RNA sequence: AACGUGUCGCGAUGGAUGACUUGGCUUCCUAUUUCGUUGAAGAACGCAGCAAAGUGCGAUAAGUGGUAUCAAUUGCAGAAUCAUUGCCCAAUCUUUGAAC
RNA sequence: GUUCACCCACUGACAGGGAACGUGAGCUGGGUUUAGACCGUCGUGAGACAGGUUGGUUUUACCCUACUUGGCUGGAGAUUG
RNA sequence: CAACUGCAGACCGUACUCAUCACCGCAUCAGGUCCCCAAGCAUCGAAUGCUCUGGUACAUAGAGAAAGGUACACUCAG
RNA sequence: AAAUGGAUGACGCUUAAGCCCCAUGUGCGUGAUUGCCCAUUAUUCCUUUGGUGAGGGCGGCUAUAUGUGAGAAAGUGUAGCCCUCCCGAUGUAGACGUGGCGUGGGGGUGAGGACGAAGCCGAUGGCGCGAGCCUCGGAUGGACCCGCCUCUAGUGCAGAUCUUGGUUGGCGUAGCAAAGAUCUAACGGAAUAUUUUUAAAUGCAACGUUGGAUACUGGAGCGGGGAAGGAUUUCGUGCCAACGGCACUCGUACACGAGUUGUUCGGUCACUGAGCACAACGUUACACCGUUUUGUUAGGAAAG
RNA sequence: GGGGUGCCCCCACCCGUCUUGAAACACGGACCAAGGAGUCAAACAGACGCGCAAGGGAGGAGUAUUGUGACAACU
RNA sequence: UAGGAAGACCGAUAGCGAACAAGUAGCGUGAGCGAAAGUUUGAAAAGUACUUUGGAAAGAGAGUGACAUAGAACCUGAAA
């Protein structure tokens, strides 16, 4: 972990390795949380899968739609990533039962360290015209993040 | 490649003269690195009892009486393991050089 | 305001550098020194308790026999001078190939 | 194929020029200017001719700026005193 | 010699495919690749259109009237 | 009199800030001989470096313990033996010099290391005109290495449309648009009906089988069998890491086991064809050459 | 005193190359690590160092040797 | 074919193409062409029993070891 606690007693962590979701999503999708209470960001998670409020993409936005929903997070730009939510979502799960066996209360924890790295890339091939092939790549990324009570 | 060299004969006689006369000044002996505190009357010149010695442990008392000791004493305590590549090419070890004994022949 | 920029601490990605070296390259010397119709060199197919490649071997097939030494082989089994190990006299030596 | 020119009509009038002889990732491809082929003249010949004739692939913008619309948001020591 | 009867009939191939995914095109590529069997109605018919048997819903999808496009898609007064 | 809007450099200037001439501090027909601003120039001061450089000192007796003090080398070149003085200093191609810097190895000499070697990192400073050297810290590393004199060489990189690896904006962008197409209920599956901070506005989307519906191929067929080519892709059970440019619970994927039965089918046994070329003969320095079906090998004694 | 970051006034065309002339509407130039180019031999000449000198120097061979021995010494 | 002796040589993009199941994998109708790749964790596998969440992969604890930021293409671990 790039950082450290300052309470570790009442800390609970978290993290995967190489999961098979596009960086760049999984970059906004976790990073939106940051600061946020445990059930707070759940709530929202939900909310983006039943599309009612949205995920805002500030660094990786090139040149993607404009959305109403966007306005909440005072920018024009957002979408709905349906894998990085269904795994961020799978993570938090995990940090909550840490949390249960260390006999803290998942109520009161407040996420802190959310961070997002790019993991080893796995190749494939395309064909193009006039017999030319050129790569076809995933990029899968890292994901920790833990949460402490107040 | 040319790996040798040709000297002239009288060259190589001249070199050997002066490299015997050098070695007769304490100075420059002292200089060169070797210990020679404990000796008396350089050049040292011995009887010629030596060449009967058949135990190595007779050597070592003679070279203790004549002072010749602290030489070899300093060249066993320079041993040590080479730096450098060379140790992987049969050249591990490095010690410096002590007396000479120069003898008649090689009886 | 966000984006973007810069410095520092920590973490990714990547596999450089150092230290290692049972490999290569170069030079020199010594022999009871030089294959084959008494079927060579090469090529194919097989053989282990578990055995794909490689190694050894040929239906006596990871070996039979002689000799010196003696307690191992080992991943798991399994057996308990006779094995293993080194060397070598006696043998076996599938289908081909100069192939007749 | 033309630029040019010349005729037929209308009109108030049917002026002259420049912009990489404005403008081919705007088009078209008639001309010019490969390889096929015919004629005339020239050359012993292979071949030649700014002589005539017929047939002959027109590739790529998702980058920066310019322009056209379209939105979000700071700023008076033009972010600070 | 014609019948009957008794015994024996060696070797190799044999799965699957033959193509809008099993072959050749760097690939499960709208390209290429020989032979046999071939129903009903309209109709001159192996043209073209539709259908019983057999075989298939496999080729990224959802929402959805901007401009400009492509089309084996059309219509327009004088 | 010309082709984008636009140039005494611009603004502007007319008792000029225009044109031709004349002057100068405090005080312009009473101070005669500098109104003021700007150089890599001139004078002067300090420091460096090189000289066709110029001088001087270098035979150490004045006296001195601690609780006015350090040096002095007869010298090209160094941390220059020391002290005065004078004159030059830029430079492409090019020449030369340097007790000039750095790298791998040999001969010598002197050290360092598990109380931590090499390597690596740096708002670690100090020294040098510079190439560089050295100390410091590591909440780095875990076993070798360096100073000096000499010898030796596969000895110093920013570019060669340089070589080999790795990384990169463009960029979550261009796209994944021929062959018309799927819908519904139940079951299966971890893939749901997942909320503690009434029901909808907080777990979306997607997969296989069976029944039902709808539809396509339309016998020159996404039908049923073979050759060439492929060679286990065939079958059952399991399995979802990677692969089938979306998806998978499906699979020609992955794993473990199974499957191909002939007196008569195809081939050989057992025919000739377009043709080939062993023997024999001839040629060639050399068979790895030529002849060898128009009834037919061979100067040719080929029948067992 | 040194080091880091920001600001103010002033100064300041993009590197390498061919060319009389490059900031060029002249060519090569996305980034990093490791590689990457005057060497060895033989004949001659000149400068400088060393030995001997009307003389200088060999080579090939030979003589004596697990020893720093493919060296060194001697003819 | 059997032995020996060495080196002012190279040191994993070097040295033979090959320090490794190398004339191998792979390519071509064929003659032919032809790699990459140090398993260098640790003195010793002592290679993480067991609890808990998860379908699994894994995460959070516990444990071995002087060191686990030595956890299995595992010494050191630079730059972009
Ligand atoms: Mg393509
Ligand atoms: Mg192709
Ligand atoms: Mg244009
Ligand atoms: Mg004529
Ligand atoms: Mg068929
Ligand atoms: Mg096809
Ligand atoms: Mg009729
Ligand atoms: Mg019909
Ligand atoms: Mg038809
Ligand atoms: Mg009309
Ligand atoms: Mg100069
Ligand atoms: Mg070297
Ligand atoms: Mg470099
Ligand atoms: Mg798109
Ligand atoms: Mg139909
Ligand atoms: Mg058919
Ligand atoms: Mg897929
Ligand atoms: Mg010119
Ligand atoms: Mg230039
Ligand atoms: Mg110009
Ligand atoms: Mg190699
Ligand atoms: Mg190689
Ligand atoms: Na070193
Ligand atoms: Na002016
Ligand atoms: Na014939
Ligand atoms: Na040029």
């Amino acid at each position: 972990y790039s950082r450290k606690p300052q309470v570790s007693s009442k800390t609970a962590k978290a993290k995967i390795a190489d999961l098979r979701c596009h960086y760049k999503n999984t970059f906004e999708t976790a990073n939106v949380i940051n600061g946020m209470k445990l059930r707070k960001a759940q709530q929202l998670y939900r909310q983006v899968l039943a599309k009612t409020r949205c995920i805002p993409f500030k660094r990786y936005n090139g040149k993607i739609g404009n959305t109403a929903q966007a306005k909440e997070w005072g920018q024009t730009k957002g979408r709905w990533p349906r894998k990085s939510v269904v795994a961020m979502l799978s993570l938090l799960k995990n940090a909550e039962a840490n949390a249960i066996e260390k006999g803290l209360d998942p109520g009161k924890m407040v996420i802190k360290h959310v961070q997002v790295d790019q993991a080893p890339r796995v190749r494939r091939r395309t064909f193009r015209a006039h017999g030319r092939i050129t790569p076809y790549m995933r990029s899968p990324c890292h994901v920790q993040l833990f949460m402490t009570q107040p | 490649r040319r790996w040798h060299r040709k000297i002239n004969l009288h060259q190589k006689r001249f070199a050997v003269v002066s490299a015997l006369a050098a070695s007769s000044l304490p100075a420059l002996v002292m200089s060169r690195g070797h210990k020679i505190e404990n000796v008396a009357e350089v050049p040292l010149v011995v009887e010629d009892g030596v060449r009967a010695y058949e135990k190595t442990k007779e050597a070592m008392t003679f070279l203790k009486t004549v002072g010749a000791i602290d030489d070899v004493n300093r060249v066993n305590d320079s041993r040590q393991i080479r730096a450098g590549r060379g140790k992987m090419r049969n050249r591990r070890y490095v010690a410096r050089r002590g007396p000479m004994l120069v003898m008649p022949d090689n009886k």
